[PDB]
């Protein structure tokens, strides 16, 4: 039996966690962004250091 | 003895006997074997 076929196949899956993962760095960076902004408004009283 | 009839002796108990005669040295020839299936897997791995 081909040892070729299977790593064929397997390869082409791997490639396919690129989506969810590429996804899980945007969450993260949606959370981020919002935590910053969330913090500054304590700083608001300061329009243009805010 | 005839010429054709040797012809006879040469193709069907000639032939095969030489043949026959050529040693396998089997010993040494798995090594050869088991050298082989090491560099055709070799940087890939196992299975099948």
């Amino acid at each position: 039996t081909p040892d070729m076929a299977f790593e064929a196949i397997v390869k082409k899956q791997i490639v396919k966690l690129k989506g969810p993962s590429l996804k899980s760095v945007d969450l993260v960076i949606q959370e981020l962004i919002n935590t910053v902004k969330k913090c500054t408004k304590k700083l608001a009283n300061f329009p243009r250091l805010c | 003895l005839s010429g054709g009839a040797s012809i006879n002796r040469i193709f069907h108990e000639r032939f095969p006997f030489e043949i026959v005669k050529m040693e396998f040295n089997e010993k040494e020839l798995r090594r050869e074997i088991s050298y082989a299936i090491k560099n055709i897997h070799g940087i890939r791995t196992g299975l099948f």
